[PDB]
C-alpha cells in the first residue's frame, strides 16, 4: 500500500500512516457490501 | 441521506457526529483525519442567519457511533474541542464558497475497530479519481426526506445511512441551477433518466464523500457534504466542498496550531 506521508505527527497526531484502512474490512481482507460498485466505476483511458 | 441504506458496522469508522451542548442536539456530520483533528463544513460552525455562531465550548463530537440516538456503551467516544478553525475566505454573507473548517480535540481519541481516520488525497489520487461517472460514497445521520409529518411520519434515520453516487460533469452541475458555482465545489448524483437515485440532505453537512483508491486500497475523503436544492430532486445535484483544492489551507492550520 504505497501511501505518501504528508503531515508531521508532532502537530497532526498519530494515525496518518495507517489512514483509510478499516479494521473490520481491509485489515481483515474482507469487503463491505457495495464497495465493488465504486471500484468497478474507476475505469479511465 | 435520501434513498440510501443502513451502513454496516465499522463501514465508516472515520464518521463523526457534531453535537450542540445546550440544547442537546445533532448539528452536522464531520470526519476523523487523525487522533486529534476533525474536518467539517464551515456553515455548520458559522452561519448567523440560521442560529449558528458556535465557540469551542458550545460543542461536542461523538465518535465511533452507529445508532443515531442509542448510547453505545464502551464503543462510542465523546470529545471536547480545544479550538475551531474556519477558512479565512469563507464568507457566509455572500455564499458557501470555501465551506470548510477544522476542529482540534482537547485530547487525542483512542482508535478501535470502530474508530479510525480516513486519508486526505494527494494530487495524483485527486486527478485519477475526480472524473465524471466515477462513484463516491456519502454517509450521515441527516434527514431521509425533505419533509414529513412530525411524530407520525419518520424523517430521521435510526442508524447511520450510506449511499454511493457518481460524480457529475461540471457543465451539467452549472446548468442545473442559477446558484453560482465555484471551483472549490463539485457535484454528484444520478441524472433524471437514470432511474436510480439518492442524495445527502439536511443534517448531513460536514460529512465525508469518500472514494476507495484502486492503487493502494485506501479510502480517501475527496469531498465534504455542503449544500443542495431540496433533496434527491430530478435534475438537481448535491454539492460538495473540494477537499484537495483546499489542502494547502488544511496544512497551514495544522503545523501552526497542532502543537
Ligand atoms: C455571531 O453572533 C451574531 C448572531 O448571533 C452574528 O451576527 C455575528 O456575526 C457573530 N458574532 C457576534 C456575536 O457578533
Ligand atoms: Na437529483
Amino acid at each position: 500500500s504505497e501511501y505518501q506521508t504528508f503531515f508531521n505527527p508532532r502537530t497532526f497526531g498519530s494515525g496518518e500512516a495507517d489512514c483509510g484502512l478499516r479494521p473490520l474490512f481491509e485489515k481483515k481482507s474482507l469487503e463491505d457490501k457495495t464497495e465493488r460498485e465504486l471500484l468497478e466505476s474507476y475505469i479511465d483511458g | 441521506i435520501v434513498e440510501g441504506s443502513d451502513a454496516e458496522i465499522g463501514m465508516s469508522p472515520w464518521q463523526v457526529m457534531l453535537f450542540r451542548k445546550s440544547p442537546q442536539e445533532l448539528l452536522c456530520g464531520a470526519s476523523l483525519i487523525s487522533d486529534r483533528w476533525v474536518l467539517t463544513a464551515a456553515h455548520c460552525l458559522l452561519y448567523p442567519p440560521w442560529d449558528k455562531n458556535f465557540t469551542e465550548n458550545d460543542l461536542l463530537v461523538r465518535i465511533g457511533k452507529h445508532s443515531r440516538t442509542r448510547y453505545e456503551r464502551n464503543i462510542e467516544k465523546i470529545s471536547m474541542l480545544e479550538k475551531i478553525y474556519i477558512h479565512p475566505r469563507y464568507n457566509w454573507r455572500e455564499n458557501l464558497d470555501r465551506d470548510i473548517a477544522l476542529m482540534k480535540l482537547k485530547k487525542p481519541v483512542a482508535f478501535s475497530d470502530y474508530i479510525h481516520p480516513v486519508c486526505l488525497p494527494d494530487r495524483e489520487t485527486a486527478a485519477s479519481l475526480l472524473q465524471a461517472g466515477y462513484k463516491g460514497r456519502v454517509t450521515g445521520w441527516g434527514n431521509l426526506k425533505e419533509t414529513w409529518t412530525a411524530n407520525v411520519g419518520k424523517g430521521q434515520p435510526s442508524v447511520l445511512q450510506v449511499v454511493n453516487l457518481p460524480i457529475v460533469e461540471r457543465p451539467v452541475c452549472k446548468d442545473s441551477t442559477r446558484i453560482r458555482i465555484t471551483d472549490n465545489m463539485f457535484c454528484a448524483g444520478y441524472k433524471p433518466d437514470e432511474g436510480k437515485r439518492g442524495d445527502a440532505c439536511e443534517g448531513d453537512a460536514g460529512g465525508p464523500f469518500v472514494m476507495k483508491s484502486p492503487f493502494n486500497n485506501r479510502w480517501y475523503q475527496m469531498g465534504i457534504v455542503s449544500w443542495g436544492e431540496g433533496c434527491d430532486r430530478d435534475g438537481k445535484y448535491g454539492f460538495y466542498t473540494h477537499v484537495f483544492r483546499l489542502k494547502k489551507w488544511i496544512q497551514k492550520v495544522i503545523d501552526q496550531f497542532g502543537e
